[PDB]
């Protein structure tokens, strides 16, 4: 009884994430590449500042 | 609710010595460094002494420094001024200021009713305040003006200068601490800033219990110096 | 009878939404960012070492202000941290030592505080009185608290070991959502930068994307073979890494619904118990069972650094909202900031 | 000639470096390991301590002394570098004592030790240490010529003048050395029966030999290192020239060699300062 | 270089400092233990003094026992909160033979887990009364559960306790062998078993922890000082 | 997408032999240590067998110790227990179990009732 109640709600959610608009992984990519660099720049981890504006020197 | 009662002000004899208690209640004592801060009856705020918490750390203004001895019992929520050889110069009303001190503190930001005490008859940062008294209304912008003889920017960002509001009648309250942060309950028409020197307490949309006098206060390295006062008064 | 046909029809649409997942994988993003440049050998150095935690540190959340840090150690300690002068600006007494979470606010104002004792403790930071005091203590969960997160002041998500995550309502003290779904214990919590939406990964091997609001788990993704211990979005909001117990970092995106990359080395055996994004998202570091922190080129898969100053197992990372310092929480009572 | 000169001064330079480092290493792997910041390693910083002003101080000018044949530093110098040594070894061996009643009480008293184990306590005990060393050598040495009213040591040579006197000989000698290491051979005894007596307990319980090397290397070292001096002093003390001087010197030297071992024998029978010494000999 | 307010924020911190240095010498004065065991093991009444925490002291010594009964059956992610005490309190219904298998394997899987290898496991094998009850009624046999129990012999080396019947020795010295090979299979001698047979009426139980404790901090010194 | 899938069950006489299989998918199949646990109408989960990740250390639990055999196929990514005179005792649900983390000997939750890295269970009735 409960295993069917909880398959119920397990098909119910896999009908929500079935019925969703899904984008290309290349498109994915493409924009998380675009975020990369267009943030590389102010990344401080990537490029390391100056220790003159790095407070933990 | 947070309190600081004092006790042990009276006429005193010159040369003779008056111990000052300051009872708190409401708050983690221990956890406070605490602050006595005398106010002369022809004069504006002056700081005395400043115990840590802790008691590790004991500052003294070089008027007092000898004479007055400054103690606290965490267990008991009492803070003491122990002072002896008193002068006429001391003829003062004295607060009871608690002060926290760690990264986006409020210090100063009580200060006890204070007690009167009467008695019968070089290095420091300079506190400038151009003006004394400005003629001021209901509704009207007003900024009050303070200088600094030392640039109160520090090397860490923080520029200590503290802005505060003494009704008449009342104990004085912390308004802006460190040059631009609002204290708790004060206000958003309340604004501070400043370039290191020259500083200004911006104050929009006047009501009348924003009167009394404002006194500016640096932190930046002991002794503390208060600013002369700027008084505002109704029409 | 019922049972069955019901098995057969999630599987069925497990194969479907399989099938729609390798229909939008034209092209993966090993082969889109192989002609970018490789970020070199990330090499940062300890610039602070955060002492006076007294037994293991679990969790350490950054403040917004990049500066402040709160720090989780199962001493009964909720430490805050000036991390720039180590100066220890709080030291907060837990009523339950078993503590396997802290958050700390945005505004500023406010800690969390889980574990073993199933409650969400928020602590007030700013009161008058002048110490850190219990706000309220969240008390619905029936499972460890693993992980929660403030969105304001007054609402926070915690992810929870019975297989739950809830939203709260502080002032009230009541779970305003309850997200239901997950299968093993949830053991990590990241909020979306908008905070519409927050993953969640458990020991189900899956992620799940939900909705803060309409309160349903939008997506699932697998993908991983053991618990999801670490979970971070990437700093659009698009994207996040999860970390889990397979030695594998994962990204998935949202909007493809499926793994992008495989963060893995084949030295590296143990399991990942935390990740977290640079501030442009490239570097992905993440936090180990072998007592290091390998920074992980996010594009190309390519171990950048090692953070590797930890005598004993990192449980926590946090990187700063300016990007400028990674904070490694570890079990040998140490906070070692790097950049 | 020279081949014997060069050979023993790359032999002390050797052994000299090796303490030397061993004890600074020992210092360094404190203070930059917090596993190691416990209370019984305040012991063997103390211990180290002794040993770092014997491998700097005692070791070579001592070899200074042999190699030139004379003293060439003046008599309060020598009065004061023989302070200096006797001092430092005796605080040495009662590092070790304090050591080995440390291990003792932490080895037949686990649980209720801890409660003892205290930074106060640890402090006092390594001032006590190092207070009792100071009072056993320290005046006697600098003051016997003002007791006895002359200078028996030549000019030439640097020893202490009360080694000729029998009654004191004996009783700082076996204050020094003899007390100290028949307490701590006991302790030790006692710590393998106690490990013998966990293992039959164990094997009892649960229905079913490193640590006698370790005991006896750490016994051994001492006795070695410091059985022959103090065996040819007591010789010295009623035969004033029974003992060769080439034996003197080698026995006077021998003593210096447990400040090398104590190091191992010590701080690197712990992991972790196996650990922190690995790391900090790569930087 | 340090401000008014920065070094007075340093004093907070070397005050918050202090607190903690003595806060940490007032929980190391304690023994941290993991209370674990089954439901039918009896793991409340083993110390006759969602996290039941019992206190108790032996010989002046402080002990801390940590009971988790607020969690679900899943414990791979909350166990390793324990990494750090002293030992782990184990309590097995020894005359259960049909979960007795169910508490092997909860043991093998507390000795062999990565956070978990350093501790030493207090097993407490409870409820031997009802095991002696059991072997003496002849109804429920251990081989039924446990075949190699047939070819088990009590070891001629061994010391039987008085008053026992050889088929309770025989089972009681099985079952602990059965944990005892479990302990001994792995771990290198890093972290040891201590096994106790355990009635619901024992009052002995605080001092057996406080005994195995004794040993397992003394195993920690000489591993300390290289003697093992 | 870590799934198993129990086969080779159904009905069975008593003293009859039965061969169970585990196709399992979504996971490096070699390395992880991998489970047998079964479920009797009205009883717990309870473990029936283990084998390591190279097919070198197998454990049985004792009521079927000399009557169950556990193999795994690594090339294959499935898992075997060849069962063999069984006993109306051994009426159960049998579900293929993998050991929550890989290269590891502990293996805990196996035995728990929501338990992730568990398949849906196959029936063998005796
Ligand atoms: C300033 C005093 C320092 N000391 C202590 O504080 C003792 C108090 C009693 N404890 S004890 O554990 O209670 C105990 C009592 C009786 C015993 N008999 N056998 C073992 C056993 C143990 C031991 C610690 C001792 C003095 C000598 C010494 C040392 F050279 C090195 C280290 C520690 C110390
Ligand atoms: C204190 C004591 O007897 O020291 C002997 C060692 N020596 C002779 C090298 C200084």
């Amino acid at each position: 009884t409960a295993s069917i109640a909880q398959a119920r709600k397990l098909v119910e959610q896999l009908k929500m994430e079935a019925n969703i608009d899904r984008i290309k992984v290349s498109k994915a990519a493409a924009d998380l590449m675009a975020y990369c660099e267009a943030h590389a720049k102010e990344d401080p981890l990537l490029t390391p500042v100056p220790a003159s504006e790095n407070p933990f020197r | 609710d947070v309190q600081l009662v004092e006790s042990g002000g009276g006429l005193v004899q010159p040369g003779g010595s008056r111990k000052l208690s300051c009872s708190a209640s409401g708050f983690a004592f221990s956890s406070f460094g605490m602050h006595w801060v005398r106010q002369a009856p022809e004069k504006g705020l002056e700081w005395v002494a400043y115990i840590s918490s802790g008691s590790g750390t004991i500052y003294y203004a070089d008027t007092v420094k000898g004479r007055f001895t400054i103690s606290r019992d965490d267990p008991k929520n009492t803070l003491f001024l122990q002072m002896t050889s008193l002068r006429s110069e001391d003829t003062a009303m004295y607060y009871c200021v608690r002060s926290i001190y760690y990264y986006g503190s409020s210090p100063f930001d009580f200060w006890g009713q204070g007690t009167t005490l009467t008695v019968s008859s070089g290095s420091d940062i300079v506190m400038t305040q151009a003006t004394s008294s400005v003629p001021v209304t209901p509704g009207e912008s007003v900024s009050i003006s303070c200088r600094s003889s030392k640039s109160l920017l520090h090397s860490n960002g923080n520029t200590y200068l503290y802005w505060f509001l003494q009704r008449p009648g009342q104990s004085p309250q912390l308004l802006i601490y460190r040059m631009s942060n609002l204290a708790s309950g004060v206000p958003d028409r309340f604004s501070g800033s400043g370039s290191g020197t020259a500083f200004t307490l911006t104050i929009s949309r006047l009501e009348a219990e924003d009167v009394g006098v404002y006194y500016c206060m640096q932190h930046l390295e002991y002794p503390l110096t208060f600013g002369a006062g700027t008084k505002l008064e109704l029409k | 009878s019922e049972l069955d046909q019901l098995r057969q029809e999630a599987e069925q649409l497990k194969n479907q939404i399989r099938d729609a997942r390798k229909a939008c994988a034209d092209a993966t993003l090993s082969q889109i960012t192989n002609n970018i440049d490789p970020v070199g050998r990330i090499q940062m150095r300890t610039r602070r070492t955060l002492r006076g935690h007294l037994a293991k540190i679990y969790a350490m959340h950054w403040g917004t202000d990049s500066r402040l840090l709160v720090s989780a150690s199962q001493d009964g300690k909720l430490i805050i941290w000036d991390s720039y002068t180590t100066n220890k600006v709080h030291a907060i007494p837990l009523r339950s030592s078993w503590v396997m979470t802290c958050a700390y606010a945005p505004s500023g104002n406010y800690v969390a505080c889980g574990g073993l004792d199933n409650i969400c403790s928020i602590y007030n930071l700013k009161t008058r009185e002048g110490n850190v005091r219990v706000s309220r203590e969240l008390a619905g969960h029936t499972g460890y608290l693993s992980c929660c997160r403030f969105l304001d002041d007054n609402q926070i998500v915690t992810s929870s070991g019975d297989t739950t995550c809830a939203l709260w309502d502080i002032e009230t003290g009541q779970q305003t959502t309850t997200f239901t779904g997950h299968t093993g214990d949830v053991m990590s919590l990241s909020l979306a930068p908008d905070t519409r939406l927050f993953v969640s990964g458990a020991c189900d091997a899956s992620a799940k994307l939900w909705d803060v609001r309409e309160g349903m788990c939008r997506q699932t993704f697998t993908g991983h073979e053991s618990d999801i211990n670490a979970i971070c979005f990437f700093p659009n909001g698009n994207a996040f890494a999860t970390g889990s117990d397979d030695a594998t970092c994962r990204l998935f995106d949202l909007r493809a619904d499926q793994e992008l990359m495989t963060y893995s080395h084949d030295n590296i055996i143990c399991g990942i118990t935390s990740v977290s994004f640079s501030k442009s998202g490239r570097l992905l570091l993440a936090g180990y069972d072998d007592f290091n922190c390998n920074v992980w080129d996010a594009l190309k898969a390519d171990r950048a650094g090692v953070l590797a100053g930890h005598d004993n197992r990192v449980s926590c990372l946090g990187v700063t909202d300016d990007g400028m310092a990674v904070a490694t929480g570890s079990w040998d009572s140490f906070l070692k900031i790097w950049n | 000639r020279l081949w014997e000169v060069i050979t023993i001064a790359a032999v002390t330079a050797v052994v000299s470096l090796i303490t030397i480092v061993g004890n600074v290493l020992v210092m360094i792997s404190f203070k930059v390991n917090s596993q190691l910041k416990t209370v019984n390693n305040y012991y063997l910083l103390s211990l180290a301590c002794a040993d770092l002003i014997i491998g700097i101080f005692s070791m070579n000018l001592y070899t200074t002394y042999i190699l030139m044949g004379r003293w060439a530093l003046g008599s309060l110098a020598c009065d004061l570098w023989l302070a200096l040594d006797y001092v430092a070894s005796n605080a040495s061996v009662m590092n070790l004592l304090v050591i080995s009643f440390d291990r003792y009480f932490s080895i037949t008293r686990p649980l209720t030790y801890r409660a003892k184990r205290t930074p106060k306590r640890a402090g006092i005990m390594i001032g006590l240490a190092w207070l009792i060393s100071f009072i056993l050598w320290a005046p006697a040495i600098l003051c016997w010529q003002y007791l006895v009213g002359k200078r028996t040591v030549p000019l030439d040579e640097c020893q202490i003048q009360f080694l000729s006197e029998p009654t004191i000989t004996f009783g700082t000698a076996i204050a020094a050395f003899y007390i100290p290491v028949s307490v701590m051979t006991i302790l030790y005894c006692r710590i393998y029966r106690e490990t013998e007596k966990r293992t039959k307990d164990l094997a009892d319980l649960q229905g079913s030999r490193k640590a006698a090397q370790t005991l006896s290397a750490i016994l051994l070292a001492f006795i070695i290192t410091w059985t022959p001096y103090n065996i040819m002093v007591l010789v010295s003390t009623f035969c004033d020239k029974c003992v060769p001087v080439t034996l003197w010197h080698l026995g006077y030297w021998l003593c210096y060699v447990n400040s090398t071992v104590n190091p191992i024998c010590y701080a690197l029978c712990n992991r972790t300062f196996r650990k922190t010494f690995k790391m900090l000999l790569l930087c | 270089t340090l401000s008014a307010e920065d070094k007075a924020a340093v004093e907070r911190s070397k005050m918050i400092d202090r607190n903690l240095r003595e806060d940490g010498e007032k929980a190391r004065r304690t023994l941290r233990l993991l209370l674990l065991g089954a439901d039918n093991s009896g793991k409340s009444t083993i110390v006759k003094q969602g996290i039941f925490e019992t206190k108790f002291q032996v010989d002046k010594v402080n002990f801390h026992m940590f009971d988790v009964g607020g969690q679900r059956d899943e414990r791979r992610k909350w166990i390793q909160c324990f990494n750090d005490v002293t030992a782990i309190i184990f309590v097995v219904d020894s005359s259960d033979y049909n979960r007795l298998q169910e508490a092997l394997n909860d043991f093998k899987s507390i000795w062999n887990n990565r956070w978990l290898r350093t501790i030493s496991v207090i097993l407490f094998l409870n409820k031997q009364d009802l095991l002696a009850e059991k072997v003496l009624a002849g109804k429920s046999k251990i081989e039924d559960y446990f075949p190699e129990f047939a070819r088990y012999t009590t070891p001629e080396d061994a010391t039987p306790e008085p008053g026992e019947d050889p088929r309770v020795t025989r089972a009681k010295y099985f079952i602990r062998k059965e944990f005892v090979d479990i302990s001994t299979a792995s771990g290198d001698g890093r972290h040891i078993c201590y096994p106790h047979f355990t009635c619901a009426v024992d009052t002995e139980n605080a001092r057996r922890i406080f005994n195995d404790c004794k040993d397992i901090i003394l195993q920690m010194n000489l591993r300390e000082y290289n003697l093992v | 997408q870590v799934q198993l899938q129990e086969s080779g069950g159904g009905l069975v006489q008593p003293g009859g032999s039965l061969r169970l299989s585990c196709a399992a998918s979504g996971f490096t199949f070699s390395n992880y240590k991998m489970n047998w646990v079964r479920q009797a109408p009205g009883k717990g989960l309870e473990w029936v067998s283990d084998i390591s990740q190279s097919g070198a250390s197998i454990s049985y639990t004792g009521s079927v110790k000399g009557r169950f055999t556990i193999s795994r196929d690594n090339a294959k990514n499935t898992l075997y227990l060849q069962m063999n005179s069984l006993k109306p005792e051994d009426t159960a649900v049998y579900y293929c179990a993998r050991c929550p983390a890989p290269f590891t000997r502990d293996c805990f939750d196996v035995t728990s009732t929501t338990y992730a890295y568990r398949g849906q269970g196959t029936q063998v009735t005796v």
